[PDB]
């Protein structure tokens, strides 16, 4: 359901992803961060289904991040993820 | 399987377009040989058979790189006007038209190398040599930016 996740805006310790998709029937979602390969740990936080962007903060200057969103809907979604370097 | 098929078919139309793009067509060539560098180790896998099967970790890695290709998918039809092109041209400082869809490739294609090599035991070889891709999206840029404005 989530399509064309982005890095909007970005300091070299937190970020602002956005992306597309009909929120007027997504309950919730989970966004998902942390440092990409090697079995790292990851964070988890809840977003309200009717907004489209988030903000991660407490990141590391220079690290490669994997970012997931993870769709929730009530009334009736496979996550999609990008790559970013703070 | 399908899922191999289907961005290994997804590359060789996104090079095919670019090769029929008019318009800044240095950046446009150097983005689809970029696109069929990284689809080549896929394509070998592919020639493997049934045995492999990629994993959690593969799978997540090349669904980054479909939808990098996909975003590149846009930008080549959006970028076929000449219009929209001068559009960027006059707007843009770097006059980079593919800078973020080559950034995204560069991070997913040292994530496939990697699990290519640990997980399917598959040998890759390195995409281009020459120079770096930010050296050399700034000479392709220079050679379109001379190129488009010699246009009548
Ligand atoms: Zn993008
Ligand atoms: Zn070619
Ligand atoms: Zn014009
Ligand atoms: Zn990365």
């Amino acid at each position: 359901v989530p399509t064309k996740l982005e890095v909007v805006a970005a300091t070299p310790t937190s970020l602002l992803i956005s992306w597309d998709a009909d929120t007027y029937y997504i309950w919730y979602y989970r966004i998902t961060y942390g440092e990409t390969g090697g079995n790292s740990p990851v964070q988890e936080f809840t977003v309200p289904g009717s907004s489209s962007t988030a903000t991660i903060s407490g990141l590391s200057p220079g690290v490669d991040y994997t970012i997931t969103v993870y769709a929730f809907s009530d009334y009736y979604s496979s996550p999609i993820s990008i790559n970013y370097r703070t | 399987s399908e899922n191999l098929k289907h961005i290994i078919t997804l590359g060789q139309v996104i090079h095919k377009r670019c090769e029929e793009m008019k318009y800044c067509k240095k950046q446009c060539r150097r983005l689809g040989h970029r696109v069929l560098g990284l689809i080549k180790p896929l394509e070998m896998l592919q020639d493997q058979g049934k045995r492999s099967v990629p994993s959690e970790k593969l799978t997540t890695a090349m669904n980054r790189f479909k939808a990098a290709l996909e975003e590149a998918n846009g930008e080549i039809e959006k970028f076929s006007n000449r219009s929209n092109i001068c559009r960027f041209l006059t707007a843009s400082q770097d006059k980079i038209l593919f800078k973020d869809v080559n950034r995204k490739l560069s991070d997913v294609w040292k994530e496939l190398s990697l699990l290519l090599q640990v997980e399917q035991r598959m040998p890759v070889s390195p995409i281009s040599q020459g120079a770096s891709w930010a050296q050399e999206d700034q000479q392709d840029a220079d050679e379109d930016r001379r190129a488009f404005q010699m246009l009548r």
